[PDB]
């Protein structure tokens, strides 16, 4: 519009690099908003012109580009190197006459934490199963890469550099475990250097269990065997559900209660309800978890066989005790 | 006296375990129709069950706020029910197992973060989603859907228009907002294989705020200079503004400054070995808005 522009607030691409990197932003519009190349909406008569705001909520400003360090190329911004001050908010916009859009693109350029070759805030992050292989990539530097040159790219584990088994590969820019172990849990720190500038790319890497192809396992109560717990109708009765989860994705895990049939979110009130799923123990993604059933105020009614179940993909089990 | 008549029926739809589940129903009738959800053939009754009526008073949003899968997979019954006759309609609500999920389910790339804006000012909320049949965005507010029909009113929607290997974006721009926005939205991406919620944001709107920005205008507009075919000129203009303009020199529709250098607030044009008339025109631009001025050489 003539008055006002189409906003699109951010985009979902961020930028995050250690200072002294370089790093090229380019205008998320043609590549996610609108469907044009950007040498054609130059032709067809809009102009692309860049803000700078230091916060979401602060006030945007024009730039002037020097060419040497902060130079403007096509739909793109060329930081060579970048500094602590290039960090805020760079507002993409393209106009003409009628028509108005804009986005912004975020920058983030900080140091180092102390005593490490990352910034804890800007990481990757990777999951891997056991005993299967993973494979980490040098994510990000498109820009840097020369399709018939070898990148000659180091990696560092705890920001030391470390003597690597021989299961694992290192072609060209990615590292290649053949097969994982709790022992592969830590930080990857990828550097590579370009234009006599060092760029690098540190990622976190979460080992877990492979998945299950086993169900849960039911604590308390055992299945095949009926528990019994009655009670005083005065006082209150608490039934508590312990099972194992082995690893089936990081998820929530199915556990939950029934009486007979009924789901006990019927006639519950405010008198029967579930403990609300309390996570035990977990290890390498394998979760040990209860849900308990309480009765606060027992009438006759209350009293049958209250069964637990437990489910994941691979099957399911139910226990059930006796009030 | 009418009948009701249904003039919105619910479509069955996949969930995700933690997710919510909005089924929407809506009839018209003299008298309005009176709307009932049934579980199972059962009259729902429970916390984690809602049921939103229009503020039109015809129709009705059933919301299972969290989705348990086992519990809750089921059939739903809608029921407008008149003085003069009943009608129903039927849907399947599959709550889908959180451990297995198909490839291309649609997932919330980023959702809506809150945002507090300024009275009559347009808020906009943006949402990214992506799945393996690109998904459609809906919006939720306060419970209900946001309906724009067409885009008649202030509350538009804007749509990405990607060509494919992207996420898609949705947009849900309020123009001139009134006090009455404020609360819970929700973006939805719904697809072939499930549909899937983003988180909420609320939005507050607050205090009028004093005007920081205004539109760009010319200082020193480019004067008429007659110089004749043996002298050199050097027109200069000056646009001023918040933020301070984008200036450029134009011949016609072409552009005689170079777009990476393009000069923030003032521009001269030096005119050399000049040997013929020209109509220059001194165009400049901001977020806020575009002039354009012409200077005569003669
Ligand atoms: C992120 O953290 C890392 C910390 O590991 C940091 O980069 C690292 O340390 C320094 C940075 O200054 C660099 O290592 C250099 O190695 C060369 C040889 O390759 C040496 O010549 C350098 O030593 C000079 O400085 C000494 C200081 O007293 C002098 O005594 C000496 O004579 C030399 O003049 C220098 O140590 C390199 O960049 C890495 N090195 C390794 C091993 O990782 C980085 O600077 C941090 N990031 C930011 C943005 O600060
Ligand atoms: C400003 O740019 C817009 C977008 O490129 C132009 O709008 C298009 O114009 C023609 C016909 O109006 C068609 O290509 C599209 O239907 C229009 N798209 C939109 C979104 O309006 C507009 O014509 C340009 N104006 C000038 C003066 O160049
Ligand atoms: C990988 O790096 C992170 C930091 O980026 C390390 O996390 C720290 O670990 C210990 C205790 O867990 C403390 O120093 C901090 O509480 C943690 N910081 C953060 C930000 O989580 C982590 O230990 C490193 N991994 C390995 C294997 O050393
Ligand atoms: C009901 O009783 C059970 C068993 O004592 C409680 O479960 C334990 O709660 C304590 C305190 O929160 C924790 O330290 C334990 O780890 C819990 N055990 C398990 C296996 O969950 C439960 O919290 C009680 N619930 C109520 C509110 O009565
Ligand atoms: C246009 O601007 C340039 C740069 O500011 C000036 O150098 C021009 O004026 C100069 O005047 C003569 C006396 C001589 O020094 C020569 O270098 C320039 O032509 C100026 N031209 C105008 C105002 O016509
Ligand atoms: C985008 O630009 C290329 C040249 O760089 C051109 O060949 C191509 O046709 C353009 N895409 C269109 C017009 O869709
Ligand atoms: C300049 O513009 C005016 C009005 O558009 C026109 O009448 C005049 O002929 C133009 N002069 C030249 C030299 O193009
Ligand atoms: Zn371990
Ligand atoms: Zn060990
Ligand atoms: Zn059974």
């Amino acid at each position: 519009s003539a008055d006002g522009c189409t906003d699109w607030s951010i985009d979902i691409k961020k930028y995050q690099v250690l200072v002294g990197e370089p790093v090229r932003i380019k205008c998320a519009l043609f590549y996610g908003y609108i469907r044009t190349n950007y040498s054609l909406a130059q032709s067809a008569g809009l102009s692309l012109m860049w803000y700078k705001s230091s916060g979401p909520g602060d006030f945007e400003e024009p730039i002037a580009f020097d060419g040497s360090r902060m130079s403007k190329e096509e739909d793109s911004i060329w930081f060579r190197p970048t500094l602590l001050q290039d960090s805020g908010l760079y507002a993409c916009v393209i106009r003409n006459s009628t028509y108005c859009m804009k986005v912004s693109i975020s920058l983030t350029v900080g140091e180092n934490d102390t005593g490490l070759c990352y910034n804890s805030k800007m990481k990757y992050f990777e999951k891997a199963e056991l005993s299967k292989s993973k494979e980490i990539s040098c994510r990000d530097i498109e820009d840097f890469l020369l399709p018939t040159r070898e990148p000659e790219i180091l990696w560092y584990k705890e920001c030391r550099t470390k003597t690597w088994r021989p299961s694992i590969v290192f072609k060209r820019d990615t590292l290649l475990i053949r097969e994982v172990r709790e022992d592969d849990i830590g930080n990857y720190t990828c550097e590579l250097k370009y234009g006599g500038f060092v760029v690098r790319r540190t990622t976190e890497l979460t080992v877990t269990a492979p998945l299950t192809d086993k169900p849960p396992k039911l604590l308390y109560p055992m299945e095949s065997k009926l528990t019994i717990q009655e009670t005083q109708l005065g006082d209150s009765a608490n039934l508590t559900c312990r099972a194992f989860f082995g690893y089936s994705g990081d998820v929530s895990p199915l556990i939950y209660w029934m009486k007979g049939e009924k789901f006990i979110e019927d006639l519950d009130e405010n008198r029967v309800w579930e403990s609300d799923i309390r996570i035990l123990k977990e290890h390498l993604g394998e979760q040990e978890v209860s849900i308990s059933l309480i009765v606060d105020s027992v009438e006759e009614g209350d009293l049958g066989n209250y069964s637990c179940y437990v489910e994941n993909g691979n099957g399911r089990r139910h226990a059930s005790v006796l009030l | 006296e009418t009948p009701p008549r249904f003039t919105r029926t619910p479509v069955d739809q996949t969930g995700v375990s933690g997710g919510v589940a909005s089924f929407i129903c809506q009839a018209t009738g003299d008298p309005r129709p009176k709307i009932v959800w049934n579980k199972k053939g059962k009259k729902v009754s429970n916390q984690r069950f809602e049921v939103i009526e229009f503020d039109d008073g015809s129709g009705s949003v059933l919301r299972i706020q969290p989705l348990r899968t086992p519990r809750d997979e089921a059939i739903y019954e809608c029921v407008a029910s008149n003085n003069v006759g009943e009608i129903s309609v039927s849907t399947r609500l599959t709550v889908l197992r959180e451990d297995q999920i198909p490839r291309g389910f649609p997932t919330i790339d980023m959702g809506p973060q809150l945002k507090v804006v300024e009275r009559t000012r347009t808020a906009t909320m943006l949402c990214a989603a992506s799945g393996n049949p690109d998904p459609e965005i809906t919006w939720f507010k306060d419970f209900l859907p946001v309906d724009t029909s067409n885009n008649n009113g202030r509350i538009k929607q804007l749509r990405s228009e990607s060509i494919g290997g992207t996420p898609i974006r949705g947009a849900l721009q309020i123009e001139q907002s009134e006090e009455s926005d404020q609360g819970k939205y929700e973006c939805v991406a719904t697809n072939s294989a499930g549909t899937r919620y983003s988180a909420p944001a609320n939005l507050y709107v607050r205090e009028l705020r004093e005007v920081r920005r205004v539109p760009p205008r010319f200082s020193i507009p480019p004067t008429n200079h007659e110089i004749m075919p043996g002298g050199s000129v050097n027109i200069t203009c000056v646009a001023v503004g918040s933020p301070m303009p984008y200036v450029k020199w134009m011949l016609g529709a072409e552009d005689l400054t170079p777009e990476d250098d393009m000069p923030i607030g003032r521009n001269v044009l030096e005119l050399n070995d000049v040997r013929q008339s020209a109509n220059y025109t001194c165009v400049a631009m901001s977020t806020l808005g575009v002039i354009e001025a012409i200077a005569q050489i003669t």
